């Protein structure tokens, strides 16, 4: 059956899960981490002049 | 004097031949295709009677 | 027999949820609290291209960032030239039904997916000047809702038949097919590193494939309805899902679990389109609401709105260097933003 | 930019290619194909064919007609029916055999209600307010045959007519035409028809070529 197979894959993704098991605290500082340090190439978050914004040039 | 009489004798059959070929060309449109003629909305009509 | 397997399936699932449970510290809010917010955005419509007369469908940005693709519910595929509104070229879809578009990453490859389960390849660097038809990609019973390439020789592409595939274009067989899925997949993506991608279907999962062996790697849950838009974090850790409950949600891949929720009161309508900015901060999700919003990714609050069409958004995407943000709509006018 | 003038040619050119094809195809008209599985959809569009998305192509004349057949899609309806809105016809197909018949791999759900659920689903759909709905009730001759002696009340229980072939069919399409809740704005042209020569192409001309004049009509508010 079908079903073989799912569960099949189910207990896989525990042990993924298992491995995957880090904190929600160290995947929140990573996305803070990312967001901070790749800021001030944000063209949509601070904007630029004229002088190098292709759209109005 | 004239410009009552040229205007209240004309503006009537001007509106008349308008509305007419409102009805003749989308009637006669509706079974060639689909789209709508052009010069048929109800404000911008107005125009051809004023031309 | 059967309930035995039924019931050690959700003997798992239990300690799945517990193990989820585990790793929950708290919540990004509780630490993303100390961030300053990213102020009033006051983006405005930069271009506005006047193509397609019935109605655009799905849009892809060229890696150039420069050249744009558009796609029509009936007619031609628009390629423009963003910076001067020029149009490239215009391809004369054999099938008039589509769903979506894809531009490859080198430039001399587009492809539509089409509603009519054929995946058409067209080469644009030919010879004869004109967009010749390459090797179409037959085999996927059932709608193309999105197509994506992987490379120039490497395409990934969701059917409404729950089975995504990776054809080979050369030979065009389906080299690789992922079934994992229950419903239909409305949406895919693919992550930075092009290794692994990940999918939302009808069924409220979304699920993170691997393209060289298949296997489903995660399963996220929580959304209450159809997925219908998903978009990887730039740095392919996370992803952000749009689903018909009005609610993005930035699921983690090294984790496990929900981790946020994007939601208001003022919007019922469900999302459309997900497509995170450069650098990852900003989240932008067009709504049914005849509208577009930009979230902020780290803290649950609305960051700006842009509101500038008339009929519904149809797809959204922002450039590779994020320069700016094409919004195409259900009113034939595709507009740009920044 | 004295090269990008033969860009902004290009673009002219273009544009020009677009605006013609566009206007040719708004010059269609595109009608729907629907119904359930061998409700008889094969004989109609043979019929008119005569005269993936399946398009089939026919003049009835001019007025050149493009036809979509979508029986082919065994998937979400609800994700997929959002595209079409655009449609001036929607050719529902049904069998009137189907009332006689308890099963369609449906759990023993008679394939008549099963038609008129799906009836139901697409024609009060949100997105098809003003696309009208062309009613075939096919295989009129199959229905004569088989009413003769199998009452209609193993259908529809309320049913109280002599089982008269026109007081079963008139049941049927008064039933299917009440199915439709905003009757004041939608339009249901039922007609009759079987495997023989009838005037479905004829009809179908008929049906179209009126409601494209309501809807010119709606445009500028004369209706």
């Amino acid at each position: 059956a079908s079903i073989a197979q799912a569960r099949k894959l189910v207990e896989q993704l525990k042990m993924e899960a298992n491995i995957d098991r880090i904190k929600v605290s160290k995947a929140a500082a990573d996305l803070m981490a990312y967001c901070e340090a790749h800021a001030k190439e944000d063209p949509l978050l601070t904007p630029v002049p004229a002088s190098e914004n292709p759209f109005r040039e | 004097r004239r410009i009552f009489l040229g205007l209240g004798m004309s503006i009537s059959y001007a509106a008349l031949l308008t509305k007419t070929n409102r009805i003749y060309r989308i009637f006669e449109q509706g079974k060639r295709s689909v789209s709508a003629p052009r010069f048929i909305s109800p404000a911008s009509q107005l125009a051809i009677t004023f031309s | 027999e059967l309930d035995q397997l039924r019931q050690e399936a959700e003997q798992l699932k239990n300690q799945i949820r517990d193990a989820r449970k585990a790793c929950a510290d708290a919540t990004l809010s509780q630490i993303t609290n100390n961030i300053d917010p990213v102020g009033r955005i006051q983006m405005r419509t930069r271009r506005t291209l006047r193509g397609h007369l019935a109605k655009i469908y799905a849009m892809h940005w060229g890696t150039d960032s420069r050249l744009l693709v558009s796609a029509s519910q009936d007619g031609k595929l628009i390629i423009w030239d963003s910076y001067t509104t020029n149009k490239v070229h215009a391809i004369p879809l054999r099938s008039s039904w589509v769903m979506t578009c894809a531009y490859a990453p080198s430039g001399n490859y587009v492809a539509c997916g089409g509603l009519d389960n054929i995946c058409s390849i067209y080469n644009l660097k030919t010879r004869e000047g004109n967009v010749r038809v390459s090797r179409e990609l037959a085999g996927h019973t059932g709608y193309l809702s999105c197509c994506r390439f992987l490379d120039d020789n490497q395409i990934v592409t969701s059917s409404g038949d729950t089975t995504c595939a990776l054809w080979d274009i050369e030979t065009g067989q389906q080299t690789t097919t992922f079934t994992g899925h229950t419903g239909d997949v409305m949406s895919l993506s693919l992550a930075p590193d092009t290794r692994l991608f990940v999918s939302g279907a009808c069924d409220a999962s979304a699920k993170l494939w691997d393209v060289r062996e298949g296997m489903c790697r995660q399963t996220f849950t929580g959304h209450e309805s159809d997925i219908n838009a998903i978009c990887f974090f730039p740095n392919g850790n996370a992803f952000a899902t749009g689903s018909d409950d009005a609610t993005c949600r930035l699921f983690d891949l090294r984790a496990d679990q929900e981790l946020m929720t994007y939601s208001h009161d003022n919007i019922i309508c469900g999302i459309t389109s997900v497509s995170f900015s450069k650098s990852g901060r900003l989240l932008l999700a067009g709504y049914d609401d005849f509208n577009c919003n930009v979230w902020d990714a780290l803290k649950a609050d609305r960051a700006g709105v842009l509101a500038g069409h008339d009929n519904r958004v149809s797809c959204l995407g922002v450039t590779d260097d994020g320069m700016a943000v094409a919004t195409g709509s259900w009113d034939s006018f595709l507009k740009i933003w920044n | 930019s004295a090269e990008d003038k033969a860009a902004v040619e290009r673009s002219k050119m273009i544009d020009r290619n677009l605006r013609e094809d566009g206007e040719k195809a708004a010059k269609e008209v595109k009608l729907l194909l629907l119904g359930a599985g061998e409700s008889g959809k094969n004989t109609i569009v043979k019929q008119m064919k005569i005269i993936g998305i399946v398009e089939t192509h026919f003049t009835f004349k001019d007025l050149y007609f493009k036809m979509f057949d979508v029986g082919a899609q065994r998937s979400e309806r609800k994700k997929w029916i959002h595209c079409f809105e655009g449609v001036t016809a929607i050719i529902f197909c049904v069998a009137l055999s189907d009332y006689d018949l308890v099963l369609a791999e449906d759990e023993e759900m008679n394939r008549m209600h099963a038609s008129m659920k799906l009836f139901d689903s697409i024609c009060n759909n949100k997105w098809f307010t003003e696309t009208s709905i062309i009613l075939f009730l096919n295989k009129k001759d199959l229905f004569e045959e088989k009413i003769k002696r199998s009452p209609l009340t193993i259908c529809y229980p309320e049913y109280t007519g002599s089982n008269t072939y026109e007081e079963a069919a008139a049941y049927i399409q008064c039933q299917f035409e009440d199915l439709n809740r905003r009757k004041d704005t939608k339009e249901i042209y039922t007609h009759f028809t079987c495997s023989t020569d009838t005037k479905n192409v004829q009809f179908v001309f008929d049906a179209v070529t009126d409601v494209i004049i309501k809807n010119n009509l709606k445009e500028c508010g004369l209706y």
